[PDB]
RNA sequence: GUUAAGGAACUCGGCAAAAUGACCCCGUAACUUCGGGAGAAGGGGUGCUCUUUAGGGUUAACGCCCAGAAGAGCCGCAGUGAAUAGGCCCAAGCGACUGUUUAUCAAAAACACAGGUCUCUGCUAAACCGUAAGGUGAUGUAUAGGGGCUGACGCCUGCCCA
RNA sequence: GCCGUCGAAGGUGGGACAAAUGAUUGGGGUGAAGUCGUAACAAGGUAGCCGUAUCGGAAGGUGCGGCUGGAUCACC
RNA sequence: AUUAGCUAGUUGGUAAGGUAACGGCUUACCAAGGCAACGAUGCAUAGCCGACCUGAGAGGGUGAUCGGCCACACUGGAACUGAGACACGGUCCAGACUCCUACGGGAGGCAGCAGUAGGGAAUCUUCCGCAAUGGGCGAAAGCCUGACGGAGCAACGCCGCGUGAGUGAUGAAGGUCUUCGGAUCGUAAAACUCUGUUAUUAGGGAAGAACAUAUGUGUAAGUAACUGUGCACAUCUUGACGGUACCUAAUCAGAAAGCCACGGCUAACUACGUGCCAGCAGCCGCGGUAAUACGUAGGUGGCAAGCGUUAUCCGGAAUUAUUGGGCGUAAAGCGCGCGUAGGCGGUUUUUUAAGUCUGAUGUGAAAGCCCACGGCUCAACCGUGGAGGGUCAUUGGAAACUGGAAAACUUGAGUGCAGAAGAGGAAAGUGGAAUUCCAUGUGUAGCGGUGAAAUGCGCAGAGAUAUGGAGGAACACCAGUGGCGAAGGCGACUUUCUGGUCUGUAACUGACGCUGAUGUGCGAAAGCGUGGGGAUCAAACAGGAUUAGAUACCCUGGUAGUCCACGCCGUAAACGAUGAGUGCUAAGUGUUAGGGGGUUUCCGCCCCUUAGUGCUGCAGCUAACGCAUUAAGCACUCCGCCUGGGGAGUA
RNA sequence: UGGAGAGUUUGAUCCUGGCUCAGGAUGAACGCUGGCGGCGUGCCUAAUACAUGCAAGUCGAGCGA
């Protein structure tokens, strides 16, 4: 069945930016609401709602692309998925094309980004990249 | 493939095989050294003179040496140079590397320490065949 | 009846004799129709006296018969001390088996056999005994009766109808 | 000095596993194709192939099922 | 794992004995357990770590000198003395070997330091010696020290270093190439000029040696610096190596340089001899009359006191891929269901800290690689510092997800109710049309078969032709892209019994899931076993010709088999050549069974929503073909398999 | 801190895919040549019988004689 939902939240957001599509309308919930509002502070989405119900209130997604109707969001890639974990070593987590992106990990005090992970040098999961 | 599988069986990688068999190896001990590893060299003792051909389209002749070795087994070989002060059962130091389109020959005759000693007849290309030149 | 050293050298041939033999234990191969092989083989122990304890039935119970354990000790060359009681193993040949045969020179590899087929018989059956009457087959009726060949089980049974 | 428990080596016997070897024997690759036929690839001149039987010197042939990886006009 | 069971004093209590102590540690009655698919037991290979090798790293291969630990002493047991040996150089015994005796007996154990013998392609002096550091003994001088301080020998490995440079055009002699009308090496050589690291001449001559001993006068017991010390010095003393390391002065640039290659790769070219020959070869291969790719001289290139060849190991090899692959046709998806352990599991809040996070301590000893420096004239090596181990134990904080624990939640999954469509099975009847064989007539010389023909049945009345009755088997037309079952598969009809799927949803307890290593159950046909029944078609089989030859292909004949009942065998191009489960992303056009908006116009119509079913076609992916909402697209979970072609799905 | 490639199936391609070379190593052997100052490492194959040498003594302020 539905193994690990956080990655077809995930996809959905390749999804949309390959056909360069505008809505998104996806269930999630406050582990994903946790998740998409990293970005919206880091310029990748345009307007990130919350959650209606905090069950079955789906958060809907407007993507932000550019003026020349190009793209923002290159790509994807998950690290930690059910059957190999990964957590992140003290200063030695790696970076995302030299440092351009946001590496998302959320570790002992929830979810943050891999810059805010160097100013207290934790671990956590290292979930997805960009 | 999948990380679960991959703890239940490893890797168990490509296994090799020596390019020339009849060497290098603890061989069937008989209460003595009845057979032995002969790493890079040995000695012989001779059986056949030998002429022969290759075989694909080549039409030359080759002169080898079937041998019986010291470890009871039975190969073939080769005479680099031009000289042969060779006859039947005289001892031959050995190294390896078969000879190409010859249907079954194995190694080369060493053609410096032995009763295979010397070979005139080469005058530059010289320590692949062992002639020697004091004056320089 | 016994015999020194040797043990089939005897001889058509281990023919006759000699050894093995009971009960209680440990242990047992190939091979197979899964039952068998198997008592496979090869091995050990046993006598008398004395001390303790656990075992049925009979009986109110002393009493009586049935038994098995360890331990301690004694004696002889030898303890089922006399008589009675399997020698075993490897590999082939023929017949599957238990059976039966030449009373009185032949006990088998011959005869039977369980099974396979082939053919004949619609009932007052075919078949056989009897010149006939009468009977057997049968107070049975094609899953049953008479005859010819082969001889459990396994895999099979090839061409020729002048 | 003698008696007893434990105790290497030795002797006896039936097994268990590899290895060396053996009269012949059955396929296999290698060559160089001399010997006998053309079974595939064109509709290869009987369309091929996979299972499964039975026969023949030699590829192979026929039977019953499935497949197109079956030309023509793709078998209307 | 082409090895699945395994120990029996084995597992346990109890008893007393037993060694430094616990103890099945060895024995005795009872007791029914140990271990194991999470690898128990049994075979072959092996000393193991710190480190060495290669690598971007992750890893792969190795176990030598050098340190820590371990075992063993020609072979197999057993002891004795002492503080803590089953004792290498001791010891009693037993075995296979050497050799002597008066043949009665005894002796011998160089895997100590070397040297000889021996299998070998392969590894060294039978060297003086205790001065320094370390060890036994003694209160000290000292004593034995094959530990060791050092030398004797091999390019064995790295390092450093020379065989010289400054000056020195007319292409001097002269080689193979050449119109040899000529070039090349080549200021090279021939000379000229300095130098003497190195050495063909001997010698002064180490800091490495601090001490000990007492004696020089100090520490307390100074009573007593005699004693243990030598806390003034340790000063009448201690160097085989060593007439060494060093260094000056001399006739002399004079003794002191190779080795492999030179088509393409790959760094480096020319002229003849031989000319598919003697050869050569890491692969493409260069060789049939020279041939830039064979020997030769010239020429060049590489490295340099060293150059090549071999055998072996790692990188190249993303060619076992966790970092870093693949399955439609290239190697690879089980023939397919139910399913045990196992793996993974939506949402919510609250704890727990088991993972994970970071703090603290202790430890994973020297010595190596690296990060640095006085010094050996630099350097190889030494010296000091530095980083380098935890998948660990324990000692506090944090609660984000994965996990045990408390509570409710309803999208997934299941039932209830309302409804349809079915060739989904399994027993029992029943019906029609064609094939074959028997009964008679009318009837009669042909029926068949074919590229052509026959073999054969027929004239004894065959086929043709009619009624007749005997059997057995399939199930025309509907029938089509349709339907159904997880697959193999299932098509005449009626009846009793019997599974699953779907449409719409008011109801219902409330994560009850997905995947499945072994296990287990169905499996097209052919084939086999024991019984029935046997029309047609028909392997095997006999026949005629086609064929030089013919079971072949073609023709009339023909048995096992085909059908049923029962028990087995389980394979296929068992295929969508595409494993299951969930969500996801441009759209058009059919078709089948159902539901939504109409007077429901009836197979009129458009308007929609859901589930199977086919076609055409963007982004994307793909070697290309082509898939492309029923993905071969983007992702997640779990299972199965592949690693050149034969040998071989064989032994 | 630091990570290369080339060749070969076809008349000619793209791909899958093997095999092969260049490099680093050796307590290596063996092939030719030979100046060393200086530093290290030299039974890895028959666990094949071991001449001749030295490796465990010390104490004469134990105590005898
Ligand atoms: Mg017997
Ligand atoms: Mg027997
Ligand atoms: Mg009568
Ligand atoms: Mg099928
Ligand atoms: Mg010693
Ligand atoms: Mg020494
Ligand atoms: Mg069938």
């Amino acid at each position: 069945t539905m193994t690990d939902p956080i990655a077809d939240m995930l996809t959905r957001v390749r999804n949309a930016n390959m056909v360069r599509h505008e809505k998104l309308e996806l269930p999630a919930s406050n582990i994903k609401k946790e998740i998409a509002e990293i970005l919206k502070s880091e310029g990748f989405i345009k307007n990130v709602e919350y959650v209606e119900d905090d069950k079955q209130g789906v958060l809907r997604l407007f993507l932000k692309y550019g003026q020349n109707d190009e793209r923002v969001i290159t790509g994807l890639k998950r690290i930690s998925k059910p059957g190999l974990r990964v957590y992140a070593k003290a200063s030695e987590m790696p970076k995302v094309l030299n440092g351009l992106g946001i590496a998302l990990v959320s570790t002992s005090e929830g979810v943050i980004t891999d810059k805010e992970a160097r100013k207290r040098n934790v671990g956590g999961e290292i979930i997805a990249y960009v | 493939p999948t990380i679960n599988q991959l703890v239940r069986k490893p890797r168990q990688s490509k296994i090799k095989k020596s390019d020339s068999p009849a060497l290098n190896k603890g061989f069937n001990s008989k209460k003595k050294k009845f057979t032995d590893l002969n790493s890079p060299q040995a000695r012989g003792v001779c059986t056949r003179v030998g002429t022969m051909t290759p075989k694909k389209p080549n039409s030359a002749l080759r002169k080898y040496a079937r041998v019986r070795l010291s470890n009871n087994i039975e190969i073939n070989a080769y005479i680099p140079g031009i000289g042969h002060n060779l006859q039947e059962h005289s001892v031959v130091l050995v190294r390896g590397g078969r000879v190409k389109d010859l249907p079954g020959v194995r190694y080369h005759i060493v053609r410096g320490a032995l009763d295979t000693s010397g070979v005139d007849g080469r005058r530059q290309g010289r320590s692949l065949y062992g002639t020697k030149k004091p004056k320089n």
